[PDB]
């Protein structure tokens, strides 16, 4: 009894170790990520437009889609001597078991994805869940990265849903466009000129051109197969808001929401973002904004110039 | 309850069928009430206002039910009145799911009168042997109640051989429960199921063992005053194994850190001085006694307030620290063998 | 499932679970689990040794019960 | 009223072992026994106390004309009296005035 | 805290505080503590002897008058 | 009755800091040689009149 009681007390030990270092990431994300509807509030601080290109800032092209699990930063080691499965003794053994369990992940992170990663996202359920996710990507993308480094483009029929892009300065020019055939005409004759997608990487950050392109897909126009069928462009990443078959034909970029409002996907890793598991799983859980509250936030960041 | 008093006061004078009569309707019509309003209720002001009703609707069903035996009230009244109360209020407690405190104060008081008067009932035993049993069942009660509690609040301790296996530590770990608020529509996730259960078991627990506390003292102090007699040959058998119940109950609380649950413990073991002291100078009166009695009565409590301010600013010496544990031990140890001799039983079989 | 019903037990297996039942018994009423000491198994104790007290004492008594009995009249 | 109200977002906090785990959680939600109520318990139950005795007192007079009740009586309060005299003088905090009221 | 109250203790502060009693006890009565030889124990179980032979004799005594019991005058 | 208080014990809940920062000398005054003096620290001054 006494060595358990002791083995008991020194495993507790390790657990406030554990719970610290914990603490320290909460923090840090958060600092880097916050939540979309404190942004409003933040537009004159200067924490905006503070995010950089030049290889050393790791989170340039990142964006927070929600909340999940995440891998603490605690490296374990394995336990030396291991006894035989028939010499474990019973009150220590599943204590150690569930310890490793549970404190090899943290509940309640804001989850992200990278703009650098993927020809295009998939977004498929109902159309609420799809233009919520997507008007709080386009609010954060807006709040961290200056114009001079991001640059926007729809393609929709319901332009009722997309009014409230009007205010916002990224969505400028030296811009919405009713069908493929019309932004065919206008935008492609610029982006088709030159590349292919080639997935990049903070130090390959510091090579590519300024402008990043993000391109809103909301018409389902089978025309669209000349630049997919190409695999893209490098410098673009297009969101399908319909769900075309085109698009939906690769489960590494599609994204599933349930009637939960919970997003699965296939699992990436947080260093690397390369998908680790062909079998989707639980994601994130989808945070949105409404057209006023979009609308509200552009006007505030409309207010400023360079 | 004022009603239910004056139709108790005719029952306990005439021995007439109108007070089990005439309560029944009337309790009756409170439980219709009640069970409209707790099917009504949505808000905690609501809930407040149904429990209240729900409380009061189970005091005429108990003493309507004990007043339906014939004849002299008596022996069979008390098992049938605290019966149905001991069931009614368990039944309560179950489905309710709230107030788990003064339900379960009721629940053990019940119970055990129920045990004394079915005694009483079958055979002819004596007050004096059957208020002693319930001093011993109550006193091992009280090393029970941190274990009884723990079945009823829902803990479950899990134990099997690693499920004949070895461990997987990068096991695939819970999905984390979603919640909402009705008007915070929006939903947030905050943890494992496994996990919530547990903060939710604690505060539950806390409550069982609160109540088990207060149905246990009000027991020892109606036990204990009962046993000790003024008249009775022996005066001081009674009397010390008073004083040594109060010593081990005194001591026991600083195994308690709890502020109510400490405070009850301290102040049953005060009481039950009191409540004696009184008892000892009204019958057999005398101005010996009775002018002992007040010093009692006034040096005790003060000698506690002197305590309780100077013991927190000073320091004590190992071997008097380790001095007042072992009066806890030297207390329990004497009950036993006491509880017996006072009720005859070593007399009984010397004499078989 | 596992854990589940009246299946096999080994004595090991028994006192491991009486070890959880101190320590989750102290945590209700001290809110510590350190257990520098274990008072719940004295106080336990203290009672059985009461007990067996007044065992001992009845057993006397009907062993005097044969050496001089009460039907030994005229 | 225009007010700031801050981010209630924050990380999860979640201890496996059943004992641990209790004992964590039940001490931020309570309030443990302390001191300053000791005092406040103690100067309770004297309170209490002497009134039964003068009611036992009260009780003989009744029945007896004999000094007995006046005299014991008159000790009785004065040394009350003399207390709490004492102690208002002393008294620094309010806490230390619920103690002597 | 530091020490202040009625907590618990264990058998090895037991003894260590007894044992700094004793070297102090020595230092008023002597002026050294080498303690090549403790006097003081010495001293102390030669009364609880002496204690012990009283208690032997007033047993006996109780004894012997539920051997063969007498009384006297009064 | 001289009041001799031997060292209280730390129950077993925390480990010895080795080098805490030391306790603070305490000063001493005379009426006539009105310059003041230090002699130490107040806990071992005390045990000088105390033995």
């Amino acid at each position: 009894d006494a060595m358990r009681a002791q083995f008991m007390l020194m495993l507790d030990m390790l657990r406030e170790t554990a719970q610290e270092s914990a603490d320290s990431m909460d923090a840090n994300y958060r600092w880097f990520h916050p939540a979309p509807n404190t942004l409003a509030a933040a537009v004159g601080s200067p924490r905006m437009w503070e995010r950089k290109p030049d290889g050393k800032d790791l989170n340039f092209g990142v964006v927070r889609v929600g909340v999940g699990m995440t891998r603490p930063e605690v490296t374990w080691g394995e336990p030396q001597n291991m006894p035989t499965d028939i010499e474990l003794e019973p009150v220590t053994g599943k204590a150690l078991q569930e310890f490793g369990r549970y404190q090899s992940v943290v509940y309640n992170l804001p989850k992200m994805v990278s703009l650098l990663v993927e020809p295009w996202y998939a977004l498929v359920g109902e159309r609420e869940q799809v233009l919520g996710l997507m008007r709080a990507i386009i609010c954060q993308l807006a709040f961290s990265h200056g114009p001079d480094h991001v640059q926007m483009i729809v393609v929709s029929s319901d332009l009722d849903q997309w009014d409230w892009v009007k205010w916002l300065p990224h969505f400028g020019d030296s811009m919405v466009y009713t069908s493929v055939r019309e932004f065919a005409a206008e935008q492609a004759e610029l982006f088709a000129g030159r590349g292919s997608f080639t997935p990049r990487h903070a130090s390959s950050s510091a090579q590519t051109p300024t402008p990043h392109t993000v391109i809103i897909a909301d018409v389902d126009d089978p025309q669209w197969e000349y630049v997919i069928s190409a695999e893209g462009v490098d410098g673009v990443t297009f969101f399908d808001l319909t769900g075309s078959s085109m698009w939906t034909d690769i489960p590494e970029r599609k994204l599933q929401f349930d009637k939960t409002g919970v997003i699965e996907a296939l699992p990436r890793d947080r260093d690397t973002w390369m998908v680790i598991d062909d079998k989707a799983w639980f994601f994130a859980l989808t945070d949105q904004v409404s057209i006023a509250e979009a609308e509200e936030f552009a006007q505030k960041l409309a207010q400023w110039r360079l | 309850v004022l009603a239910t008093g004056v139709l108790g006061w005719w029952r306990w004078h005439h021995n007439t069928w109108l007070t089990t009569i005439y309560t029944a309707v009337i309790g009756v019509l409170v439980l219709a009430v009640a069970m409209l309003l707790l099917m009504r209720a949505k808000t905690d002001a609501d809930r407040r206002v149904a429990d209240i009703m729900l409380m009061s609707a189970i005091m005429p069903v108990t003493v309507a039910a004990a007043a339906a035996p014939p004849g002299p009230v008596g022996s069979p009244q008390a098992v049938l009145g605290f019966g149905v109360l001991t069931v009614a209020a368990a039944l309560a407690l179950r489905f309710t799911g709230r107030r788990l405190g003064i339900y379960t104060t009721i629940v053990i008081i019940g119970a055990l009168t129920m045990l004394a008067a079915l005694a009483r009932m079958v055979a002819a035993t004596s007050a004096v042997t059957l208020l002693s049993s319930l001093l011993l069942i109550c006193v091992v009660a009280y090393h029970a109640a941190p274990a009884l509690s723990r079945r009823l609040a829902g803990i479950r301790l899990p134990v099997f051989p690693s499920a004949t296996s070895r461990w997987v530590f990068e096991a695939r770990p819970d999905l984390p429960t979603t919640v909402v608020v009705s008007g915070g529509s929006a939903p947030v996730l905050e943890g494992p199921s496994s996990v919530r259960d547990v903060l939710l078991q604690a505060e539950r627990a806390r409550s069982f063992l609160s109540g088990l506390l207060t149905g246990l003292g009000v027991m020892v102090v109606v036990c204990m005053t009962s046993l000790c007699d003024p008249h009775t040959g022996q005066r001081w058998l009674p009397l010390i194994l008073a004083g040594f119940t109060s010593g081990f109950l005194l001591l026991r609380g600083r195994s308690y850190v709890d502020r109510w649950q400490s405070i009850t413990l301290a102040g049953t073991a005060v009481i039950i001085a009191a409540a004696v002291c009184v008892r000892y100078a009204l019958e057999l009166s005398s101005p010996l006694a009775v002018s002992i009695v007040a010093a009692i009565l006034v040096l005790l409590p003060a000698a506690g307030m002197a305590a309780a301010a100077h013991v927190p600013h000073t320091i004590y010496s190992p071997l008097f620290r380790k001095f007042v544990e072992w009066i806890e031990y030297l207390c329990l140890m004497p009950i036993f063998p006491l509880a017996l001799w006072l009720m005859n039983v070593y007399a009984a079989i010397r004499y078989r | 499932g596992s854990g589940y019903g009246l299946g096999l037990s080994t004595r090991t297996q028994v006192t491991g679970y009486q070890f959880l039942a101190r320590r989750t018994a102290m945590a209700l009423t001290r809110w510590r689990v350190r257990m520098e000491i274990e008072p719940g198994r004295r106080q336990t104790l203290a009672v059985v040794a009461s007990v067996s007290a007044a065992l001992v004492i009845c057993l006397g008594a009907l062993l005097w019960s044969f050496i001089s009995p009460s039907g030994q009249l005229n | 009223w225009i007010r700031f109200i801050a981010d209630t977002e924050r990380r999860s906090q979640v201890i496996e072992h059943i004992s641990t785990a209790v004992a964590s959680d039940l001490s931020k939600r309570f309030a443990r026994i302390d001191p300053i109520v000791a005092v406040q318990v103690g100067a309770s139950m004297v309170a209490t106390g002497v009134v039964l005795a003068t009611g036992v007192l009260g009780w003989w007079r009744w029945h007896h004309n004999t000094w007995l009740t006046t005299i014991y009586t008159a000790v009785i309060g004065v040394l009350v009296l003399a207390v709490a005299m004492l102690l208002l003088m002393r008294a620094k905090t309010d806490a230390d005035r619920r103690v002597a009221d």
